């Protein structure tokens, strides 16, 4: 026995072309090449990929976001491709100044351009939220990716949008830029007496540290128990086999109580959406209610 | 301030949260059970979920948890102890058995279907198409055990069509019947494929499966079980 | 007591040391030799931390705070109130670590199943080790380590990052952090994905794995299956808690400045280092 962390012997045949349930496979592309090198690690088959309105729609924004944001780079780049590629990470894509208000009418080239950007951005994630309710939906499955997806989103729009609008301007809003970002996060923390001390923060924290826990706990638990088709998890919560038993048993022994088989999943899910929720509140309440967070922390 | 009741809710939301997630978490396995397989008095601070019910595909019934649960095999341990936390010791031979790291579950005797209902587990040999593609071909190598001898040659790959994957190897032995090994359970290599968990003469007690093109989920559990009980019970 | 499934389970057998002397439950956990040598550990290095505790003056969990010694007594023992609690106190946190793992690893054996738990758990050990023991040693002085104390700790993490300037700055942050963001992302997904499935629309029967390959395939063109799914968390947290490691063990040992001018080995390359124009020009 070996660790089962990359196959030893690779097996291919025909494609799977998927489950039709409601999808309209009028919008289902061919299959890809297969990948003998992702096949190590997962499957090698690459697509079929389903390309509808919101799809088509979600990446004609996504790449219009992608083109203001070039477009800009280039110009801050004097459109030389050595000044590009030498600056290309230090380039930012900044919100109109803060006497713009939150105001449409920023020139393009101080706030405008990252106004249209936005709006692309917004355009693009929106489209592609719509899409993975519907990719469930076509299929018959719950709805919990779209529903994980929104607390994504959520913070995503604290950042952007929701924060920016109730503190009075766009200029609130992050930039786009790789080191940019970076520095508008330090100054964020900064401005607002210190982030460690925003308790929405140290939860998110908790629960970002907790995801790899869980992962790392659960991602080892069901290679340990392979041997017995434990990664078989939907069988294996409709007809309970020793794979789950001796799972849970390990961590019962261990901790002192266990999960089941669709349960694990549930602890899953909730911990790594609580990432994202519980920051978006933090980051919405810094500014608009509370100016400090370590003085607050003392104080009420 | 608004603040400090969003923090104060949100405690009191993820109190909520952590009591729902663990009742979600018995709905197999509780009630917990004394040693004599009688309930126990205490069941900790959560109360066991209202029944869920899951609608098989394929018209393979409905499955309600929690519900009355019975191991259906007998179990050949006894207790080792007047009183509880003790180690219960196999009474027969542990690997033909099923108890220990050997145990197997009793899961339905039938095939796990795929999404169409075909069964989702085949040899090579009915499975059009599927081929090594990559890795060392373990087919017609010998099958060498921990004690180092051979027991058998491969004969084929058993895949999770689906998943495109090698889940077991199939291997003949002498006298020319042949048993299912775990993919998991085996290191392929140059020469020979070699079983660290079992002495070349444990292959013939890895049970049998009924049909020789299919295996059911009940036969994989006794088989798997088993394999996994000889790195205890073999060494 | 016992779950209804567990008692066919509860063999003897597994012990990497004691025999069969340790090997008993009490309550659902499993004991075992390294499961006393947890219970001394944690119940010596508790028994410090109130000790400690008690020498400051407070009982609210919220103050108690446990220091490392002095910077100026490098690598030696403090005493007890100077930082010697705090290294004792590191000792038996170590020991306890260390012997949740061995427990984990007799858990293992005799259930017969891989040793995956244990091994993962070891870099998170590695990691806390990373802090406490190879970064100090390597700096040389025990007191670069962090504070026992619940938002002490955090006013350590902050002094360490400042120091550095923006810590963001360091790359190997950078990879720590995406493995983070990543793993998080990828750990919502495959809860999403399953329970999608176990619990489909109202008036449908269960889905079948198929329809988690056909999901996925919809909508990103790719799915790595249920095992690859499983392989890439374990990867994802793992390498998160690697790179984590490495950027600390990198940071005041082979690297003392700002962490930002780490990145002209790209802005100031010399040949277009000197155009006009950009960011740097
Ligand atoms: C990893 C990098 C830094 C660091 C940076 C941060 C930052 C930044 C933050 C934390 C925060 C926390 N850290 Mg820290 N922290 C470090 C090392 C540790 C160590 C250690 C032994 O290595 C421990 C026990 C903790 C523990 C904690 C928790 C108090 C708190 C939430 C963490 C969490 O849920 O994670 C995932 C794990 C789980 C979800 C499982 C639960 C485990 C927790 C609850 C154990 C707490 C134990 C503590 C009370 C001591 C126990 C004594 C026993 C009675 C013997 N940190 C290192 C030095 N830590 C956050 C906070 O809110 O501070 C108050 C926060 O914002
Ligand atoms: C100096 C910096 C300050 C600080 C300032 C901030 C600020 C400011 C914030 C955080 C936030 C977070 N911080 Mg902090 N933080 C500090 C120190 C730490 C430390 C530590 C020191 O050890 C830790 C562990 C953390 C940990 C964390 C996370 C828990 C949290 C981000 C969750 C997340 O998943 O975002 C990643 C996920 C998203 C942003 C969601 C993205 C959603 C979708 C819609 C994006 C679509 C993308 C698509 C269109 C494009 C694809 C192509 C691209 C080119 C890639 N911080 C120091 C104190 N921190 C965030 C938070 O929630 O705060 C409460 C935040 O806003
Ligand atoms: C102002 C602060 C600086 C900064 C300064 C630092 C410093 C300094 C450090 C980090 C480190 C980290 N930072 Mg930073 N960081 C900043 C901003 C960020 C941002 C962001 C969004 O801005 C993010 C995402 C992060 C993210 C991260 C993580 C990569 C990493 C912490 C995880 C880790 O090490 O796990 C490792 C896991 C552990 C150590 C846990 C081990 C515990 C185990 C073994 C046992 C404990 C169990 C016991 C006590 C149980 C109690 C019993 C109960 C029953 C539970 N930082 C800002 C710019 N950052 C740290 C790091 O990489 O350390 C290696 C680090 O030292
Ligand atoms: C969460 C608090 C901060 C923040 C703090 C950080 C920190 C700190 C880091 C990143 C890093 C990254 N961030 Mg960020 N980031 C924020 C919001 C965003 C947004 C957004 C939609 O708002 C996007 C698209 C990104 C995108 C990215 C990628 C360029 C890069 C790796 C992400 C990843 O692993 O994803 C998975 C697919 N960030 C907010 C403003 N981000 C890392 C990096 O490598 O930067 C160059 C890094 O160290
Ligand atoms: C809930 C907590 C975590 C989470 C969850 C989450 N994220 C999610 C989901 C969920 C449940 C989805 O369902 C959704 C998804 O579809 O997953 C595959 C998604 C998603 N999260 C994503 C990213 C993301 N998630 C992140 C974080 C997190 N997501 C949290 C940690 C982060 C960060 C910063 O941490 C990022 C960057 C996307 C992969 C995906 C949403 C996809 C989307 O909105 O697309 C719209 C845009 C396009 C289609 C644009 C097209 C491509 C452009 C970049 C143009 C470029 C074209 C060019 C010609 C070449 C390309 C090269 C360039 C990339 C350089
Ligand atoms: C490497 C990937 C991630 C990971 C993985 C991981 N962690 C793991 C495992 C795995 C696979 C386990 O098997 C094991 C487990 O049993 O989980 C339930 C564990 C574990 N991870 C835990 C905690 C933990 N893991 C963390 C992180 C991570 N764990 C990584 C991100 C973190 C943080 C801060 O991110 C924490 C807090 C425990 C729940 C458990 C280890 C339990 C244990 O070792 O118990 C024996 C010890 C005691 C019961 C207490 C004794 C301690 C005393 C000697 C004194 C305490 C001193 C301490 C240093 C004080 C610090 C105070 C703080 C305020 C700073
Ligand atoms: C599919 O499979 C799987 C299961 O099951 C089917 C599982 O259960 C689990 C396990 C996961 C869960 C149950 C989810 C909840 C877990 C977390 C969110 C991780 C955090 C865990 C804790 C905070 C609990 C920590 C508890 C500890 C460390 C116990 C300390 C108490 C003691 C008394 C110590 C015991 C001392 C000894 C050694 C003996 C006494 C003498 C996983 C991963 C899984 O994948
Ligand atoms: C964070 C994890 C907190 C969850 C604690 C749940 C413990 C439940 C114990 C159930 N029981 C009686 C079977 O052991
Ligand atoms: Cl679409
Ligand atoms: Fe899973």
């Amino acid at each position: 026995e070996y660790q089962n962390i990359f196959s030893q012997v690779q097996v291919r045949g025909p494609a799977d072309l998927g489950m039709t349930e409601d999808v309209n496979l009028a919008n289902r592309s061919g299959v890809g090449p297969f990948s003998t090198l992702l096949g190590w690690f997962g499957n090698a088959q690459l697509g079929p990929i389903y390309l509808g309105s919101l799809g088509v729609l979600s990446l004609f924004s996504g790449l219009m976001w992608f083109f203001t944001i070039g477009i800009w780079f280039w110009y801050q780049a004097g459109w030389n491709p050595a000044v590009f590629l030498r600056d290309l990470f230090f380039f930012s894509l900044e919100p109109p100044a803060p006497e713009y208000g939150l105001s449409f009418a920023a020139p393009l080239k101080e706030g405008g351009l990252w106004l249209i950007a936005s709006f692309f951005m917004f355009v693009a994630v929106w489209s592609w939220w719509g899409r993975t309710y519907l990719r469930a939906q076509a299929l018959g499955m719950g709805k919990h990716t779209a529903w994980a997806f929104l607390s994504a989103i959520w913070l995503w729009m604290v950042l952007g949008f929701i924060r920016p609008i109730l503190m009075g301007s766009w200029s609130e809003a992050v930039p786009y830029g790789i080191f940019s970002h970076l520095d508008w996060t330090n100054n964020f923390s900064l401005v607002h007496g210190n982030l460690f001390y925003n308790p929405f923060h140290g939860l998110s924290i908790a629960f970002l540290y907790g995801s790899a826990l869980l992962f790392a706990m659960h991602g080892a638990t069901i290679l340990a128990v392979s041997r017995f088709g434990g990664e078989r998890e939907l069988e294996q919560i409709a007809d309970r086999g020793t794979a789950a038993e001796r799972a849970a048993l390990f961590w019962r022994w261990t901790m002192g109580f266990n999960a089941t088989m669709e349960g694990i999943h549930r602890w899953a899910i909730w911990m790594a959406v609580l990432v994202t929720l519980t920051g978006g509140i933090g980051i919405l309440l810094s500014g608009t209610v509370v100016d400090n967070w370590y003085v607050w922390g003392q104080n009420h | 301030d608004l603040a400090s009741l969003a923090i104060y809710s949100f405690w009191i939301f993820l109190a909520g949260l952590i009591y729902y997630l663990q009742t979600e978490n018995m709905r197999e396995g509780y009630p917990l059970e004394n040693e004599d397989g009688t309930p126990a008095a205490n069941q900790g601070p959560f109360p066991l979920p209202k029944p869920k019910t899951f609608i098989l595909p394929h018209g393979r019934g409905t499955l309600t948890v929690p519900g009355p649960e019975s191991e259906d095999r007998p179990i050949a341990l006894a207790r080792t102890a007047v009183s509880e936390g003790f180690p219960h010791a196999p009474t027969g031979d542990p690997m033909k058995d099923g108890v220990g790291p050997a145990s197997w579950v009793a899961r339905r005797d039938l095939p796990e279907l795929d999404g169409h209902g075909h069964n989702k587990i085949k040899p090579m040999k009915a499975a059009a198409g599927f081929h090594v593609s990559a890795g060392k071909n373990p087919i017609g190598l010998p099958v060498r055990g921990c004690d180092l001898e051979i027991a058998g040659k491969v004969v084929d790959i058993w895949v999770d069509i689906p998943e495109q994957m090698a889940r077991f190897l199939e291997v003949e032995l002498k006298d020319g019947s042949t048993r299912l090994l775990p993919m998991q359970m085996v290191k392929v290599q140059s020469n020979r494929v070699h079983v660290n968990a079992l002495s070349s003469d444990l292959f013939a007690g890895i049970p049998t499966i009924k049909s020789p093109t299919e295996v059911t989920l009940l036969e994989e559990d006794k088989i798997c079980g088993y394999v996994a009980g000889g790195l205890m019970y073999a060494a | 007591a016992l779950l209804s499934f567990e008692r066919k389970y509860r063999v003897p057998g597994g012990t990497l040391v004691g025999g069969n002397l340790f090997d008993f439950w009490v309550g659902p956990f499993y004991v075992g030799f390294f499961g006393v040598a947890t219970f001394f550990f944690a119940a010596l290095g508790i028994i410090l931390i109130a000790w400690s505790a008690v020498l400051q003056g407070t009982w609210n969990p919220q103050l108690i705070s446990v220091y490392p010694p002095a910077l100026e007594y490098g690598l030696g023992g403090a005493p007890l109130a100077k930082g010697g609690l705090w290294q004792i106190i590191t000792i038996c946190a170590t020991g306890a670590f260390v012997s949740w793992a061995l427990r984990e690893v007799e858990i293992c054996r005799k259930l017969g199943i891989g040793y995956h738990i244990p091994f993962a758990f070891a870099f998170a050990i590695l990691a806390y080790l990373t802090l406490v023991l190879f970064r100090p040693v390597m700096m040389g002085a025990w007191g670069y380590a962090f504070p026992y104390g619940i938002w002490t700790h955090l006013d350590w993490v902050s002094n360490t990052g400042y120091t550095y300037g923006n810590f963001h700055y360091n790359p190997a942050h950078m990879i720590a952090i995406s493995f983070f963001f990543t793993n998080a992302l990828a750990l919502a997904l495959h809860g999403a994905l399953v329970l999608s499935a176990a619990n489909p629309e109202k008036g449908k029967e269960m889905r079948t794995p198929d329809h988690e390959d056909t999901f996925f395939r919809d909508l990103v063109g790719y799915s790595i299956g249920t095992l690859g799914i499983h392989r890439l968390g374990l990867l994802l947290s793992l390498s998160a808690v690697f790179f984590s490691a490495l950027c600390m063990i990198i940071t005041g040992t082979i690297w003392f400045d700002q962490w930002v001018d780490w990145w002209q080995w790209w802005v100031k390359l010399p040949w277009w280092a000197n155009i006009p124009g950009g960011i740097n020009g």
